[PDB]
């Protein structure tokens, strides 16, 4: 879920 | 007859005002007061998915029976919330059920007009239809065990008939009620019973004789609930209007009213603790009341049911009380 | 930038009103319907989505903290692996037991025989713990390819890492970028796409058939209806729409960084979904009489 | 402890009994019968008979109904109405051909204003302020031919006129509704009882079919 | 009419001992069985068999 890059 | 029998009333009312000297209460105000009784709900038997209407407590103080209308009847382990039991009731509507004193027999009724009577120890190991008592119009109130071989049940017909389960007929036919009879108590000697009926009159029954050997009528709406005190020489009535009143069978006397103003609820089950001073009476307000026999103090509350109590029992033993709503839950307390 | 210090200081409070309200929501709704009264299949779906929105903020303050100082994870690498796990999980979950309860509304209305017949406590069992499996299942990237990476100037980030499974810097550069293509696309289409339809079409035709049926007798079950619909759709869609945007131009976000907006957008749209997941139990649960009345006797 | 691990394995098998008889019990509509004096008690259950209290049970259309009959019941109502709080319908029964008749206990008391006033007493009985009311009309057939014969001036003397089948029965089913004083959550389903074959036991079915929904709503917050 | 006479003649002959009396001897009981009513008197959570 987590937009994380 | 009509002329003599409004004086023959008036007789009873006139002979009363000579008998009544002094009050139980004016008498018991120098005895020490019971005080505040913290009662805790040691367990809740969550096994009914139903409201429950009717339980009865065992001899041995371990066994109890629970009735609700989903269609089982159910033997309670009160020590460990152990199912001992679980009866499929032909008729899903119960609002009564009595457990044998010997233990071997557990007998239900309702709006069936059937009170069934169930073996507990059958041989293969599953509860048999022992016997079905037929011969009531109106509704199973209240049926009491004399013993295992005769049973004593209050109907909605207006008239409680002794039952015998071996012969499965009725013994003998109490009549004399007016209105639907809705709780009956035995004595401890199961000589002598009453009936509570609508017509707001408790009637003392001979089980020998047959025939009501002594009228009360102290109440104003529907009597629900009735117990004997534990020495057998008084009794405690439960009515619509709100208020336990205490008859003597020996003094013909309304002896004490245990009413509040807090309390406007009808009263559905009443009963005794072994010594008889703490009158745990239910009531329609979600909450049980302690009241003091002897002076009408509330001394305690058992607050804790989500819907309305139905049933309220004394064990023998005096060790818990079981008290039984309509969320399908029984509580224990001490 | 006054306005940028304002667009990035309000997701902080926005988490902690998210946060405060979640966990007194979850917590009310869990000591109510999971403890004072019978089990239902709502009431279970109820507990269920309770438990979710309660387990995600309730690791809340850690990604407060962390977006506070500018995305540095100030606590260890199992710390971090831990939360950012249940933080996915409890939010997959979520949107799920969102689907699922309107699926089940849905059975409900359209097939009342059904729903009376062959929906029991212990199929409901069965068929809400699937979706936790389903979430599960969906949150297995975060499991394994989720470390701690330090950069030199001595701040700590965890994020993706493929240095062990590559081992060749194209080779993990075009894993890193796959799987990544295939986390956004998987979070659109199971995490939006599939509950959204769902959500639409089931809310949709309970509205069409107690329309046709006439059983509206006042305005309330219609602005029920549409409030769950508008808060699911205008909290989530924000987030997924700024993912799949961040996702599909990824390449020229790790490359040059073309769009840098997405970088500093991710953060409020996040924050309202967090919103969103923290007004479910209000949304959802506290408009039954029943509850409301349980809790002013409690 | 060995031993009350057996006991306490007994419970938990007897739990499992319990649930499963309990889901049984609870996907089969409860419906009550009210309503004495030849209203058509008798007439309803025999096209509904597929499959004390009178307990009946027959499944239509893949749905379970359990109906109930407590005509039997002479006593008081209420010291035992509080025992049906929760069923899914109540099942009125009113002769429709009731009006120019009069009831065999008390005949200075009209037997269709008898059917009103117990009507009126479970429309405001404090056990049922939110079930449903499938009303029925019993002996249509009859009515059609006697309202010719007998107005309703013995009965309803505010009436109008247009001593018709169409007309006075909706009059008479409209008497019924206006006795139910809680309005916008209890509504009453009335119909005439049909000779033809299914049609009778479609309209319980799309009656307890709508009550059921409302019932899912309200748990659910939708209502 | 005449069933209710009878049943009423019945009760009219009774002993109705004084309330006086009665409501001393029922205080009596509870005196002497207060020592073992265990919801008067608690007792410790030894001999309570619920805890």
């Amino acid at each position: 879920m987590l937009f994380i890059i | 007859l009509r002329q003599e029998a409004e004086q023959l009333k008036n007789q009873i009312r006139d002979a009363r005002k000579a008998c009544a000297d002094a009050t139980l209460s004016q008498i018991t105000n120098n005895i020490d007061p019971v005080g505040r009784i913290q009662m805790r709900t040691r367990r809740t038997l969550r096994g009914h998915l139903a409201k429950i209407y009717a339980m009865h407590w065992g001899t041995d103080s371990r066994l109890l029976v629970s009735a609700s209308q989903d269609g089982k009847l159910i033997i309670w382990d009160s020590y460990t919330t152990n199912k001992v039991h679980a009866i499929p009731l032909r008729s899903s509507w119960v609002m009564t059920c009595a457990y044998a004193p010997s233990g071997n027999y557990v007998a239900c009724g309702g709006l069936d007009n059937i009170c069934s009577i169930y073996n507990l120890k059958t041989r293969e190991g599953n509860v048999r239809v022992s016997r079905e008592l037929a011969g009531h119009t109106g509704y199973l109130s209240c049926c009491r065990f004399l013993d295992d071989n005769q049973i004593v049940t209050s109907s909605g017909d207006t008239t409680c008939a002794l039952w015998d389960i071996e012969t499965g007929q009725q013994t003998t036919t109490f009549t004399g009620h007016t209105g639907d009879v809705m709780s009956l108590s035995l004595a401890p000697d199961t000589r002598l019973f009453v009936s509570g009926a609508c017509d707001a009159s408790a009637k003392l029954w001979d089980v020998r004789e047959g025939m009501c050997r002594q009228t009360f009528t102290g109440h104003e709406s529907d009597i629900n609930a009735i117990c004997f005190f534990p020495n057998g020489n008084a009794f405690a009535t439960g009515s619509d209007d709100a208020t336990c009143r205490l008859f003597d069978l020996r003094a013909d006397q309304e002896l004490m009213t245990y009413s509040h103003d807090n309390i406007i609820c009808g009263i559905t089950s009443v009963s005794f603790s072994k010594s008889g001073r703490l009158l745990l009476a239910g009531y329609d307000d979600f909450n049980c009341n302690v009241w003091d026999a002897l002076k009408a103090d509330r001394a305690g509350v058992l607050a804790g049911h989500d819907n309305r109590v139905s049933c309220l029992g004394v064990t023998d033993d005096g060790m818990a009380v079981a008290t039984g709503s309509w969320d399908s839950f029984l509580k224990i307390w001490n | 930038s006054a306005g940028y210090t304002v667009l990035r200081i309000l997701p902080l409070v926005v988490l902690g009103v998210t946060f405060v309200l979640g966990v007194l929501g979850n917590g009310l709704v869990i000591w109510v319907a999971g403890f004072r009264m019978t089990r239902t299949v709502t009431t279970i779906c109820y507990l269920n989505l309770a438990l979710a929105d309660f387990s995600f903020t309730a690791t809340l303050p850690f990604l407060i903290v962390s977006m506070a100082m500018g995305e540095k994870w100030p606590f260890g690498w199992f710390l971090c692996k831990l939360i950012h796990i249940v933080v996915d999980i409890n939010l997959f979950g979520s949107v799920f037991l969102i689907g699922f309860i309107a699926l089940d509304r849905c059975i409900c209305v359209l097939h009342p025989v059904w729903a009376q017949n062959h929906r029991t406590v212990s199929l409901a069992m069965k068929v809400i713990v699937g979706p936790w499996i389903l979430a599960l299942v969906l949150t297995l990237p975060v499991f394994l390819f989720l470390t701690t990476v330090t950069i030199p100037n001595g701040d700590t980030y965890c994020t993706f890492n493929f240095a062990s499974w590559g081992g060749t810097p194209e080779e993990r550069l075009k894993v890193a970028i796959t799987m990544l293509t295939a986390r956004g696309i998987i979070r659109f289409v199971i995490g939006f796409l599939l509950p959204m339809s769902i959500v639409a079409i089931c809310y949709g035709l309970i509205a069409a058939k107690i329309h046709k049926k006439g059983m509206i007798k006042s305005s309330r079950p219609l602005r029920v209806l549409t409030a769950v619909v508008a808060s699911f759709f205008i909290c989530w869609f924000p987030f997924q729409l700024v993912a799949l945007l961040g996702t599909v131009w990824l390449k020229e976000m790790l490359f040059y960084g073309k769009y840098k907006i997405i970088d500093i957008l991710v953060n409020p749209t996040s924050s309202l979904a967090f919103f969103n997941s923290c007004l479910n139990p209000m949304l959802y649960v506290f408009v039954g009489q029943d509850f409301r009345e349980r809790l002013i006797h409690s | 402890s060995a031993e009350d691990k057996a006991a306490a394995e007994r419970s938990k098998m007897i739990d499992k009994n319990l649930r499963e008889d309990g889901e049984k019990a609870a996907r089969e509509v409860k419906l009550l019968l009210l309503g004495a004096g030849e209203s058509g008690k008798n007439t309803i259950v025999k096209q509904m008979k597929i499959i004390g209290i009178v307990e009946t049970h027959f499944t239509f259309k893949d749905l379970h109904f359990k109906m109930f009959d407590v005509g039997a019941q002479r006593s008081e109502r209420k010291k035992w109405i509080h025992c049906f709080e929760g069923v899914t319908a109540i099942i009125f029964c009113v002769a429709l051909s009731a009006y120019d008749l009069v009831l065999a206990e008390d005949e200075e008391m009209n037997r269709m204003h008898a059917s009103m006033k117990l009507f009126d007493s479970i429309c405001n009985n404090k056990w049922f302020t939110d079930t449903s009311i499938i009303l029925f009309l019993n002996k249509k057939d009859l009515f059609e031919e006697k309202i010719t014969h007998s107005p309703l001036t013995i009965c309803f003397p505010e009436y109008t006129g247009a001593n018709k089948y169409d007309e006075a029965a909706s009059y008479i089913q409209s008497k019924f509704e206006d006795l139910n004083k809680r309005k916008d959550t209890k509504e009453i389903y009335t119909h005439f009882t049909c000779s033809t074959d299914t049609k009778n036991v479609q309209f319980v079915f799309d009656a307890v079919t709508d009550v059921i929904i409302k019932n899912n709503l309200k748990d659910c917050g939708l209502f | 009419a005449r069933k209710l006479v009878e049943q009423l003649k019945m009760e009219a002959n009774i002993d109705r001992i004084k309330v006086s009396k009665a409501a001393a001897d029922l205080m009596a009981y509870c005196e002497a069985h207060a020592k073992e009513d265990p919801l008067l008197t608690p007792v410790p959570a030894s001999e309570n068999p619920f805890r």
